[PDB]
């Protein structure tokens, strides 16, 4: 009884031995007795069992003997060749066709990942070589979480999980050498600091690496020495650098400024025309079209309805049999009404279906007569019937009721079809690829109304423009440098009361293309133009046509002073606004947002030597030019007037810095993104290059080699040795030890402004990171093709006969891909929700599965007959890419190749490489002649290429002492971290990833990292958190010192003290590791109780590995710099020299990650800038103050004494900002050109205080307002406006410019399927409701202004006084309501109006009101455009609460929020989601009383009884909203609303002051968690609703008074949202007004 | 300095020389008597112009 024997050897009597075999491990476990077997034989049959479960459950056999790949193929006769020689756990081999599966379990979500993509990346080289004997290869691995196995289960917890290892360490004392490994293997833990506990081994690379980074770093240094080094520092910069004019700074002057901007950005000497629209292809065509240059539609739309609801279900066999069919009934229907009618094509048909010579088709498409029956004579004449034999398909497999009637006809009669085809003669449109006559009027004299036209004409074009990428990205056309359009798509958008416009285009997807608008009036074509554009960065002036306008129309009016100021800057700007968006780029981002630097240097003193190089973005493309021009002519006539020039010169620069703000106008996206994953490369790594510490490929298991380190060191070397009296100025990266030791010095006694003071103890699915932003990646897809392959190779194997594979394939893919939320209707839906790059994505992945199910079958090497014929000009010549270059045939390439050398290969006399029939549900071992034949009959020709070569078996390359290593565990935890040394952490070397993020200057990089590395560097990240947080002076990570330094840098402005603004250059790149390491090595840093030293060492062990870090190379541009050159770039340099295989992993002392340590060096430069002002305050007479915030600051210097003439000394303050910026590249901190030093202006972190009061910013808020429309459902963005309309109206933007953002995304959802709803979006037509409200108050101010009577509403509002003060005041009160709340609405409005004592000839008149809704019985099932592979209301986000990458475009948004909008997307009941127009439809409409005070969005009762179930009241919402705001704000809400009496009072535009948020006075008093007590007391106990992160009985108290009434409002009505607000503070509170936006405001009283 | 706001006038930012005094503010002699004959005794608002 050796306590082994007590449940391990008698206990395992007790287990299931249900599957494969009788006693097979468990025999050569009963006969041990020695422990050092016992164990060892013990947890190899766990493992066995759990394997033995994992591939059961995968259905493959198990590998018996531990046997290789290479003999495990060589035992069935498939000899291969030598092999990487892997051990899989099983294997299944159905015929030239394995799967491999690997099984493991980690607990962790650090080490799963660690084990999934090494065991992954084994098995995936393996299948690169298995070309000679061409099987393919599926692996699978299953790693999981637990041993929750079949066999037994599941009181594993007290089997072998958990005493074998107590059996391990009591009987340590045989031979074993005992692990970390065992106890953490076997035991279960679910991470923070202390991580103390490992080993730390020393190498002699790391004595060396001590030897350069602490050494003359000592920071103990007396002050007198430092004080005097400091004196003789300016001794020698007073001498040898400045007075030599070597200073950075200098003054500015208010003439060289101005004249040296005009030889800047206006381009004298180029050859491009002076008007503005002969220079751009597109503004043009909005001047031409900017001067103007019903009983037979209905019997033609409703038809193509019903042909396009034809093309929506697949019915035929091809793709272009449904065209052709479709275009023979809408032929046939041709013929029909030209012999009916009497209003024919000369007069009534010429409204848009017929173009001339052309007509309208399927989806949004055209195509002409005479060849379109020269088409369709083509089968016709060959396949006999085509009709009879296609229409019965038709008649029996859709719905069978056909929606149509003779027009699906037998052979057309062609003898009228010539008549028809002979009336309409000629007019064919061009739409031409690929000059000095000026008949373009002077924009300046067009009279105002068509300059807003030519605003109306864009707003038209851009929508047309966006809408071209509604077309669906899988269909083409049937017949397939100016050209001559036979067949085309169109986009027709309409002008007038008979004039049209079109849009011809001849691609489909979402990139750019050639355009060409004409404009046909009454059936006259005519040529307006081409051009080129990129229809998803249009998406601003979508309806923004009154929004451009007024804010233009706003800025001239701050211009007010003086006329003919404003009628000559009036057209400039309009045509700037118009410019800038009738052609966006980056580079006019780039122009524009650099001239509020010019601004402030206009208006500060001193200003950077390199400013103007800055300012300069060079041209492209020739209306960048007058962009140019427009912009820096602005300028020079706002400032820069005659005698009478600088007046009000407030005015001037708010004015000339919203317009440097309209490079907010132009898209914040990429253009490309190829060329910016190109730019973001040659950005990361030109500094190491130039630097010279570039290792490529490091051995990345931890260690080095010899020369690695040896660069490594050179480069630490390097750094650390700036030499404190030379001239090696702001270009080059390092640190003198001098200067930082002094720094160091003086933070650790307490001399700086900040010391070590140290409250609050500082110490308290699988991506892979080559590939980031893709969108399937290599293992995702492997995954996926493994999934479908193994469930779809079982499912017709229990319940067919491997016969039956129709497109439930696709409906397979679809739902793993787009997730959930059936055949042939919800796969539409899932198809069409699926952006143009994924749908290629998509038929990869089911070319790939369908290639995989074609090899599955099995029930040669003699018959090779011709895969191409070899009498044509080809044999080998060029597809020899099939066995050395390209590796799988799969992806041999088409350019060179342009249009008919294919379909020459593509004439057998139609053999065995094809089939005879097309099938639908065709069986396993023909799919490829079923793939190869409809291929061949689609015309679609080169795919019918690539598969005879595949059918032609071109795809080979002519095949024709224990204890120590044994990993061979499914639980046996390697990937744990034990030991480290100064570059490891025995794991490996902290990787990192590569993307870009987008901003509207340039594209800042951004570094992601391992899941293993993502955690350290939370670590670290917040222990500098704390410890700055400590401190005083940041401002990263705050906010009450941010207002703080608002409140003294306003004041600074306004008294007269030097405020410099500074912003430094390439922070990310210049800092490093070592920096950190050699900053901290010697501080203090006292603990706030019983102030001891803080032991720094764990951030010391972690900066080391955060130093020698490693990052990928993106393999996208890894690729397209191997293409290029073929056998001009910094990066491209060493891309090319290096002789390894490929440079894929860049190490080096530099970088310091782009966000990754980032508070760290917030510290840094916290603490060396107090330094500085402590240098300054010694060397001069200032006193400094600063506001770091990591990467620029403020500083308000004054100045003591001389306020006075005749100054002679103080104007030489140049010295000592040179200085400043000499000491501040001596630390390491390079101040950039973009930093203007001196008063009337400050600026930090874009604020812009101003001697008045500051500069508000119209454009920059407008802008963003607009292309910030990101949907999810019409009260989601509702909301959001909402929150967007309120902070920029905190900031001083008129309530005009709001009301018009609120009535474009009004119409912009309008453009779907909403109809019109009660509660909207947001408040049209406000003017108050903004500084004493919510959104509460608005959506009441917009119910009562539908009932414009003032009549109706009261009896719901004296409802509301009583029930409130029946609550609080006397004699009744209410404590019953929750089941009153919860019936439903309507009976419960008339319970409420029951207790304020009413009428029934009442209560029920005011039932009436009532509006249709469309999310009663849930939500609408909308599918949106989101990534592949990604109750009540506010119970989802107290859930959130309680619990405390890659991009997307903006245009796609839109078009897949109204693809998703026109299927069946409503929900009623049961079940069946039904339409809009269903619904809508039904109404009866009536004249009814109701719907004559805002029809068709109030309705009477009696005109809805066939839509009945949707069907709600307004007064009952109206009822809620005015009980719930007066919760939480004012008894005013109860009176009436009269006019301010509106007097002649001065009319000042110009008066904005600021106004405090009266009347706010809520009831409650700190709420957060007394109303969680309140949702179990009255609500029903749903607090076990999905009980996550409990704060019961260990994380309550309540009894809040009016939450009662308040809180099951916002349970059962949908959108009051009330718990939302009450839980959070407001964001403004700082409203700045005007002064007649308070004298013409509604007036509330309390009283009155 | 602390009384008042610079010695600058807020109308052109530009101008320390024999102003005068306004309430709350200081203005150019320049300044002056062009917005005096600008509009009335005032701005569109009220900051200026004392009388002389
Ligand atoms: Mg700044
Ligand atoms: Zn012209
Ligand atoms: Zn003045």
């Amino acid at each position: 009884m050796e306590e082994s024997v007590n449940e391990i050897k008698t206990l395992i009597r007790k287990h299931f031995p249900e599957r494969q075999e009788l006693a097979y491990q468990r025999d050569i476990f009963l006969s041990q007795h020695h422990p050092s077997s016992l164990l060892l034989e013990g947890f190899k049959l766990l493992s066995s069992l759990v394997e033995l479960e994992s591939c059961e459950a995968h259905a493959c056999q198990i590998n018996s003997d531990q046997k290789f790949v290479d003999v495990i193929l060589s035992d069935h006769g498939i000899l291969c060749p030598t092999l990487p020689k892997v051990i899989p756990d099983g294997f299944k081999l159905t015929g030239k066709t394995l799967i491999l599966l690997e099984t493991f379990v980690r607990v962790n979500p650090d080490e799963f990942e660690r084990k999934w993509k090494s065991d992954m990346s084994k098995l995936l080289n393996l299948k690169s070589d298995l070309l000679r004997v061409g099987i393919t290869l599926v692996p699978v691995v299953d790693g999981r979480s637990s041993y929750s196995n079949r066999f037994l289960a599941d009181w594993v917890v007290e089997r072998v999980r958990w005493l074998l290892i107590d059996i391990l360490k009591k009987s340590k004392f045989i031979e074993e050498q005992e692990y970390q490994r065992l106890i953490h293997s076997l035991s279960n833990t679910k991470g923070l600091e202390n991580i103390e506990c490992l080993k730390k081994n020393s190498l002699g690379y790391d004595e060396r690496l001590n030897e350069s980074l602490f050494v003359g770093v000592r920071g103990d240094i007396r002050e007198s020495v430092i004080r005097e080094e400091l004196i003789k520092l300016r001794f020698w910069f007073k001498k040898e650098i400045f007075d030599k004019q070597l200073g950075k700074f200098k003054f500015s002057q208010k003439s060289n400024l101005i004249n040296d901007l005009i030889l800047l950005g206006s381009h004298k000497d180029s050859d491009v025309p002076s008007c503005p629209f002969c220079a751009n292809k597109l503004m043009d065509v909005v001047y031409s079209i900017a001067l103007h240059p019903d009983a037979v539609e209905r019997c033609y739309l409703q038809a193509l309805s019903v042909c396009n609801k034809v093309k929506g279900l697949k019915v035929f066999n091809t793709r272009r049999n449904t065209l052709l069919f479709l275009d023979l009934v809408l032929l046939n229907l041709l013929c029909d009404l030209f012999k009916t009618y009497d209003g024919a094509i000369v007069r009534l048909r010429n409204a848009g279906i017929v173009v001339g010579q052309m007509l309208m088709l399927v989806n949004d498409r055209l195509l002409d007569i005479l060849e379109a029956i020269k088409l369709i004579r083509k089968k016709l004449m060959t396949s006999p019937k085509w009709v009879q034999m296609c229409s019965r398909t038709l008649k029996n497999s859709h719905q069978d009721l056909w929606l149509q009637l003779e027009k699906l006809i037998k052979h057309p009669d062609m003898d009228n079809l010539m008549i028809l085809a002979q009336v309409l003669v000629s007019d064919r449109p061009v739409m031409r690829y690929t000059e000095k006559i000026c008949r373009h009027q002077p924009f300046s004299s067009l009279v105002e109304g068509e300059q807003k036209k030519l605003f109306r004409i864009l707003s038209s074009i851009s929508l047309a423009l966006v809408n071209s990428m509604k077309t669906s990205f899988s269909s083409r056309l049937l017949i397939n440098g100016n050209v001559r359009l036979r067949e085309c798509y169109v986009q027709r958008f309409h002008l007038t009361k008979n004039t049209f416009g079109l849009l011809f285009y001849q691609k489909t997807g979402e990139k750019s293309r050639c355009y060409s608008i004409y404009l046909s009036t009454n059936g006259v074509l005519e040529e307006q133009g081409s051009f080129y554009c990129d229809p998803k960065r249009f998406f601003l002036p979508i309806f923004s046509e009154d929004v451009l306008i007024e804010m233009c129309e706003e800025m001239t009016s701050w211009l007010d002073f003086s006329h003919e100021l404003m009628t000559m800057t009036r057209p400039i700007l309009r045509l700037l606004v118009l410019a800038v968006l009738c052609s966006p780029s980056k580079r006019n981002q780039t122009f524009l947002q650099g001239l509020r630097y010019f601004l402030m240097a206009y208006a500060n003193q001193i200003h950077h030597v390199d400013l103007m190089s800055k300012l300069r973005v060079d041209c492209m493309s020739g209306s960048e030019v007058l962009i140019q021009r427009m912009a820096v002519e602005l300028f020079q006539i706002i400032l820069s007037e005659g005698e009478d020039a600088d007046l009000y010169f407030a005015r001037r620069f708010k004015y000339l810095l919203n317009v440097s703000y309209l490079c907010h106008l132009v898209t914040k996206e990429t253009p490309d993104r190829l060329t910016d994953q190109i730019k973001c490369f040659e950005k990361f790594v030109e500094p190491k290059v130039k630097f010279g510490c570039v290792v490529v490929n490091p051995p990345l298991n931890g260690s080095l080699t010899l020369e690695q380190e040896d660069t490594m060191i050179r480069g630490l070397d390097r750094f650390f040795s700036k030499e404190a009296k030379t001239s090696s100025d702001t270009q080059i990266p390092g640190v003198c030890k001098e200067i930082l030791s002094f720094c160091i010095s003086l933070f650790n006694r307490g001399r700086l402004k900040v010391t070590g003071e140290l409250k609050s103890n500082p110490y308290r699915v699988i991506p892979k990171l080559d590939e980031l932003g893709n969108i399937l990646s290599v293992y995702d897809k492997e995954k996926l093709v493994s999934t479908c392959v193994s469930t779809m190779a079982e499912r017709f194997k229990t319940k067919g006969r491997y016969n039956l594979d129709p497109d439930s394939m696709d409906y397979l893919i679809l739902k793993n891909l787009t997730g959930l939320v059936t055949n042939q209707e919800e796969l539409s839906v899932m198809y069409e929700s699926l952006t143009e790059d994924q749908v290629r994505a998509f038929e990869g992945i089911r070319n790939d599965v369908q290639m995989t199910l074609a090899k599955m079958a099995n029930s040669e090497s003699l018959e090779l007959l011709w895969a191409p014929f070899g009498v044509m000009r080809e044999i080998k010549a060029e597809v020899s890419m099939h066995e050395v270059k390209d590796f799988d045939p799969d992806v041999f390439r088409s350019d060179v190749y342009k249009e008919l050398c294919d379909t020459v290969y593509l004439s057998p006399y139609k053999l065995t490489y094809f089939l005879e029939a097309p099938q639908d549900i065709c069986p396993l071992g023909l799919l490829l002649k079923n793939l190869t034949t409809i291929a061949y009959q689609e015309e679609e020709f080169f795919e019918c290429f690539k598969y005879l070569l595949i059918q032609g078996h071109y795809d080979q390359k002519l095949g024709s002492f224990t204890n120590a290593a044994l990993r061979n565990l499914c639980f046996y935890s390697d990937d744990s971290p034990t030991e480290f040394t100064s570059i490891s952490s025995n794991t490996g070397n902290l990787k990192f990833g590569l993307s870009y993020k987008e901003q509207v200057g340039s594209n800042r990089e951004l570094y992601v990292g391992d899941l293993n590395t993502k955690l350290m560097t939370r670590l670290v990240e917040d222990f500098s958190e704390a410890v700055g947080s400590s401190m005083r002076y940041t401002c990263l990570n705050s906010e009450k010192e941010f207002e703080r330094a608002i409140c003294d840098m306003k004041m600074a402005v306004n008294n007269g003290d030097l405020s410099c603004s500074y912003d430094h250059s390439k922070w990310g790149p210049t800092m490093s590791p070592a920096l950190f390491l050699s900053f901290l090595h010697t501080l203090e840093l006292k603990n706030p109780r019983d102030r001891t030293k803080v032991n720094l060492e764990p951030v010391m062990n972690i900066l080391k590995w955060h130093l020698h870090k490693v990052v990928e190379v993106p393999i996208n541009v890894a690729e397209a710099y191997c293409v290029g050159k073929l056998k001009g770039e910094e990066f491209f340099h060493q891309y090319l020299q290096s002789r390894d295989q490929v440079p894929s992993h860049i190490m080096s002392v530099l970088d310091m990650g782009q966000g990754i340590l980032h508070n760290t060096s917030d510290l840094y430069g916290l603490i060396t800038e107090q330094f500085l002002c402590y240098a300054l305050d010694l060397l001069y007479d200032v006193i400094p103050v600063t506001y770091t915030s990591s990467d620029d600051q403020v500083s308000l210097i004054k100045i003591p004494c001389l306020s006075d003439e005749k100054c002679q000394d103080r104007t030489e303050l140049l010295e000592m900002v040179c200085f400043h910026e000499f000491l501040s590249s001596k630390l390491n901190k390079f101040i950039s050109p973009k930093s203007v030093i001196g008063t009337f202006v400050a600026e930090f972190k874009s604020r812009f205080f101003v001697m008045g009061e500051e500069t508000p910013l119209l454009t920059k808020f407008v802008s963003a307002a607009l292309h910030n429309v990101k949907c999810k459902t019409p009260t989601q963005l509702s909301e959001t406006i909402d929150t967007i309309c309120d902070q920029c109206i905190a900031n001083g933007v008129s309530t005009h410019i709001v009301s018009k953002i609120s009535i474009r995304v009004n119409q912009l959802i309008r453009y779907s399927g909403y109809r019109e709803t009660p509660f909207g979006a947001i408040e049209e037509q406000d003017v108050k409701d903004w500084v004493d409200g919510s959104r509460g108050y608005r959506l009441q101010r917009k119910i009562e202004a539908i009932f414009s009577d003032d009549k109706e509403t009261m009896f719901i509002r004296n409802c509301a006084r009583k029930v409130f003060n029946d609550i609080k005041r006397g004699k009744i009160f209410e404590e019953n309501l929750i089941n009153l709340i919860s019936r439903g609405g309507d009976e419960a409005l008339s319970g409420f109006l029951q207790y304020a004592g009413c009428s029934e000839d009442e209560i029920r008149q005011t039932l009436d009101y009532r509006w249709v809704n469309l999310a009663s019985f849930g939500d609408l099932r909308l599918v949106l455009r989101t990534k592949l592979m990604t109750m009540p209301t506010l119970i989802k986000t107290i859930q959130s609460r309680l619990s405390r990458a890659f991009q997307s475009s903006v245009a796609s948004g839109f078009i897949g929020f109204c693809k998703s909008m026109g299927s069946k997307c409503v929900r009623d009941g049961k079940g069946g989601f039904l339409y809009i127009k269903d619904i809508f439809t039904r109404i009866i409409p009536c004249l009814c009383g109701i719907c004559e005070r805002k029809p068709k969005v109030i309705y009477c009762q009696k005109s809805l009884q066939e839509v009945n179930q949707f069907s709600k009241p307004i007064l009952w919402d109206y009822f809620s909203l005015v009980l719930t705001n007066a919760c939480e704000l004012g008894e005013w809400v109860f009176s009436a609303v009269k006019s301010p009496q509106a007097p002649l009072v001065l009319c000042n535009k110009n008066f904005f002051w600021a106004v405090k948020p009266k009347a706010v006075r809520q009831i409650e008093d700190q709420l957060g968690m007394n109303h969680v007590l309140h949702s179990i007391r009255r609500n029903y106990p749903k607090l076990f609703e999905e009980h996550l992160a409990p704060f019961m009985n260990d994380l309550d108290s309540g009894r809040l008074k009016f939450l009662d009434v308040c809180v099951a409002l916002d349970m059962m009505n949908e959108n009051l949202g009330i718990i939302s607000h009450l839980l959070k503070v407001r964001d403004n509170n700082v409203y700045i007004v005007k002064q007649s936006d308070c004298a013409s405001a509604h007036v509330r009283q309390s009283e009155y | 300095s602390s009384l008042y706001g610079r010695y600058n006038c807020k109308c052109c930012w530009f101008a320390d020389t024999n102003l005068i005094t306004c309430n709350d503010h200081y203005l150019c002699l320049r300044c002056h008597q062009v917005m005096l004959r600008n509009s009335d005794l005032c701005n569109i608002c009220w900051k200026p112009l004392p009388t002389t």
